[PDB]
RNA sequence: UUGUGGCAGCCAAGCGUUCAUAGCGACGUUGCUUUUUGAUCCUUCGAUGUCGGCUCUUCCUAUCAUUGCGAAGCAGAAUUCACCAAGUGUUGGAUUGUUCACCCACCAAUAGGGAACGUGAGCUGGGUUUAGACCGUCGUGAGACAGGUUAGUUUUACCCUACUGAUGACAGUGUCGCGAUAGUAAUUCAACCUAGUACGAGAGGAACCGUUGAUUCACACAAUUGGUCAUCGCGCUUGGUUGAAAAGCCAGUGGCGCGAAGCUACCGUGUGCCGGAUUAUGACUGAACGCCUCUAAGUCAGAAUCCAAGCUAGCAUGCGACG
RNA sequence: GGUGAACAGCCUCUGGCCAAUGGAACAAUGUAGGCAAGGGAAGUCGGCAAAACGGAUCCGUAACUUCGGGAAAAGGAUUG
């Protein structure tokens, strides 16, 4: 599948939301896949699937969990040429269990490693890099 | 062969190394090392850096 | 009185005592079972570990993300100069296990393998093998060695050559007194191994007609010294709070009440480095043979004349002037320690195995500070 | 000791749409256990630091998941009962001092226990458990409270041993070796292919091989990236100071920027292993018993198992070959 | 004396000292003092400890109030 990335974002991160859904602002409660180890938090990386509430937004999204897919991490990360890309900003956007986005349009640049894991969000996607 | 430039200091990249910035408006900066990331973030301008490639053509060197 | 949360243990009991190694050079605690069809080959050397770089290659490896895309990887140099086989040792099976039966001298020993034999070289008389050389030159002595010979042929079970490193040739080594070593000699019968190590005396072995390209070998040696180190970083066990009277950085409980002793299982502070390992599989990237274009680091794709040595020589090394070996990863040791390289136990079958490596670009800029020029010419050119 | 707490048997009236025993099991009855409590008062009152958590290790099996199987009211998928099995794993949080509990979330799973109810010269001190103080009930009062509340000192190792490392004598001195014994380590998941296939009316819906990855752990290493500064390396700068300029110095590292080198991070990179004997179980041959029968004699296949190999040590007051 | 609102802190002159056993080296564990990518209380009984803020000039300042306050509230801009 994937090769494995600097994790940039442990459970209580708080990240923006970068598509049309009203929600701004999403906050981490858990990774999926993350088999635990004692005390060490949960931790997602661009194109990791993660348990999120909304704490600043539109009242019908608040106060819920829901499934979002990060797209950008300020962490620096390795890509497999040598390089250590990062992002300005940290970003994600709402989706079903099932990958489908919530919303219609991405507000900004994309992690490569998302977008060819999550075809939805590749769709909606501005520029993939 | 596929050599690449830094967006700061202007010069050359040799594969396996730099670093790769993405700013929100999308736009790539590939930095050659990390004295010119810092430099970058701190807000300096590479026209005013007697070193830098930008700095040479503007002063004819 | 369970531990109420469980968590793995930290450290590994299997690398105990966890003690300086007894040895400077890396001992070959087993050598690659023998097959008599096979021809007569060697399946060690010692190599000294000059630095690292790294390459970028293209991949082909068909379901992996990877393929038909470039890929950094770090490498380790080896600096690799021919061996010199100065004797013969054979071995015979008994009930307690393998013994020593008989052994066999070159009449000619260099003065670097014979400051092998001496703590203080230069006041001594220099006698060692001075009488043992007397039997190449008198009818009744060339019978002994010849007879001995014989006698190996006869009743060995296992025969080793006795192989001495050219130290000299490394002068960023500042030793004279060359590593010596015994290497086993695989394939053939015990005739043919005898012929083939005795038919090669006081010459040289390069590392070519040993090891071959992106094959996969053991790498021993000895890792970096540290000193005697605490629990944290000795054994990995975690920090306790900032507000604990005495010290954070040690384990709160080192045992039960009973038994009434401290067990060897739980972590205590002491030596850390300069340990024994075997590491393996290790891939061979690129053999490098002196007056060779394989020498330089000039690939199908990057034509760039320019030799392995980085930029101000290999930090804390020097040059590299004879042969090499590109090997990928990471290697035990500090810079100038000598390594052993031997042949796999295992049988290699994985498509990492046999996969096929080419190069495209060797980086040769300095690893002092942060390099930005591959050659001193470019960097010439550059500035004036 | 075992009433009580927990686990387990036997018989079989009934349930299980019909069928005592697939899964259960009433009325009865036999045990085991010693993480409960009760009962007792044997040890300790010239003192064995008294809850919990944190930290770390080890041990048990009454097995939750992971491996191999047997049964079913097992079509498939899922689920349930049982066996061999303790090799590996059993998490992040909200509230509570809590053990316990209970929700949120992930997960293959979030099993159950012991070690002076492990662990205070290991911590912590939230509770409880002195002296201050408030409330409520009780008391004529001093005061009481197995009621609630708030503030309240946590001492010592340099000894012996254990453990971890470090020298070291005992056939002259040195080099190369052998290897008794002791330790030991790897782990689990996912995506694609198989496959919308088997199975099934449909609804649903697998797996082996193959491929590529990832988790937990372990051992190294520093090419790159990140961290670190008193390179006091270069630059700038506040205050003072040497008449000034230049060059400096002081403000315990004056402060800031960049900073090689070394060290170092799942925050970086690499690597992590092949034979044999078997368990459960299914069988072969084949009597006892003209048939039958995995068993009696003789054979077979077989596992996250055990023993090897491999890896670490090897003063084993062991040994070999040479100079 | 200088800086400055300042008997603050910091440097200097008069005057006074360098009296605190020395030498070598720079392991663990300490003690005192720093810095740390991404995240930001998830730690913990509890933000304990640390960090963040901080001078001055201009602007602006809510609830509530015993009308005296709150108030340097909050929130902004500037500074050689
Ligand atoms: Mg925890
Ligand atoms: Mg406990
Ligand atoms: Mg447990
Ligand atoms: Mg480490
Ligand atoms: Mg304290
Ligand atoms: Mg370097
Ligand atoms: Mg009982
Ligand atoms: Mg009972
Ligand atoms: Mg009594
Ligand atoms: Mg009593
Ligand atoms: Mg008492
Ligand atoms: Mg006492
Ligand atoms: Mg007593
Ligand atoms: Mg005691
Ligand atoms: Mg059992
Ligand atoms: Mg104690
Ligand atoms: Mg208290
Ligand atoms: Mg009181
Ligand atoms: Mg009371
Ligand atoms: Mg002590
Ligand atoms: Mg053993
Ligand atoms: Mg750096
Ligand atoms: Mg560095
Ligand atoms: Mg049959
Ligand atoms: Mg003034
Ligand atoms: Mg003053
Ligand atoms: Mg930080
Ligand atoms: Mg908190
Ligand atoms: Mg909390
Ligand atoms: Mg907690
Ligand atoms: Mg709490
Ligand atoms: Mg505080
Ligand atoms: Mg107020």
């Amino acid at each position: 599948n994937k090769f494995r990335m600097s994790l940039g974002l442990p459970v209580a991160a708080t990240v923006n939301c970068a598509d049309n859904t009203g929600a701004k602002n999403l906050y981490i409660i858990s990774v999926k896949g993350i088999k635990g180890r004692l005390n060490r938090l949960p931790s997602a990386c661009v194109g990791d699937m993660v348990m999120a509430t909304v704490k600043k937004g539109k009242p019908d999204l608040r106060k819920k969990v829901m499934p979002a897919v990060i797209v950008r991490q300020r962490k620096p990360w390795r890509r497999k040429d040598g390089v250590f890309m990062y992002f300005e900003d940290n970003a994600g956007v709402i989706v079903n269990p099932k990958g489908e986005m919530k919303g219609s349009a991405i507000t900004g640049p994309i992690g490569k490693e998302c977008a060819d894991l999550w075809p939805r969000i590749a769709s909606a996607a501005n520029a993939i890099v | 062969l596929k050599t690449e430039l830094c967006r700061f200091s202007g010069q050359k990249i040799y594969p396996g190394k730099g670093i790769r910035f993405i700013r929100s408006d999308s736009q790539v900066f590939l930095f050659a090392n990390s004295k010119c990331k810092r430099y970058f973030h701190n807000r300096l301008k590479p026209a005013k850096l007697c070193w830098t490639a930008m700095y040479r053509k503007q002063h004819k060197k | 009185s369970h531990r109420k949360f469980e968590h793995p243990r930290h450290g590994s009991l299997g690398f105990l005592p966890r003690k300086r190694c007894s040895r400077h050079r890396g001992k070959v605690k087993s050598f690659p079972k023998d097959d008599q069809q096979k021809p007569c080959h060697l399946t060690a050397f010692l190599g000294y570990k000059a630095g690292m770089t790294h390459i970028v290659r293209e991949v082909e490896k068909p379901g992996s993300k990877l393929h038909k895309k470039e890929t950094c990887e770090a490498v380790t140099i080896i600096e690799t100069p021919p061996l010199v086989i100065v004797g013969l040792v054979a071995y015979v099976k008994t009930p307690r296990g393998l013994r020593t039966l008989n052994s066999v001298w070159a009449q000619h020993l260099s003065e670097d393998v014979r400051r092998r034999f001496y703590k203080n070289w230069c006041k001594s008389k220099k006698k060692a093998f001075t009488k043992y050389a007397l039997k190449y030159d008198s009818d009744s002595g060339k019978k002994e060695i010849q007879l001995q010979l014989e006698k190996m042929k006869k009743y060995a079970t296992i025969v080793r050559v006795i192989a001495h490193t050219q130290i000299r040739k490394m002068k960023g080594l500042k030793q004279k007194k060359a590593h010596l070593m015994e290497i086993q000699i695989n394939g053939g019968t015990i005739a043919d191994k005898v012929d083939y190590g005795y038919k090669f005396f006081e010459k040289e072995v390069p590392v070519e007609a040993v090891f071959q390209k992106d094959e996969m070998v053991d790498i021993i040696g000895v890792t970096k010294g540290k000193g005697y180190e605490g629990v944290v970083t000795r054994w990995g066990v975690t920090r306790l709070p900032r507000k604990t009277h005495r010290g954070l950085r040690k384990v709160a409980c080192i045992g039960a009440w009973h038994p009434a002793r401290v067990s060897y299982t739980v972590a205590r502070a002491g030596q850390n480095g300069y340990h024994h390992r075997t590491e393996m599989n290790k891939k061979i990237y690129k053999m490098g043979k002196s007056g060779q274009e394989s020498h330089e680091a000039c690939t199908e794709f990057d034509r760039t004349e320019k030799d392995i040595t980085p930029m101000g020589g290999f930090p804390h090394y020097g040059v590299v002037k004879g042969d090499y070996l590109m090997i990928k990863g990471c290697c035990v040791g500090p810079k100038k320690r000598v390594v052993t390289l031997r042949q796999s136990l295992l049988k290699q079958t994985s498509r990492l195995a046999l996969e096929e490596i080419k190069l495209k670009f060797i980086d040769t800029s300095s690893k002092f500070g942060h390099g930005r020029f591959q050659t001193t010419d470019e960097k010439q050119k550059f500035y004036g």
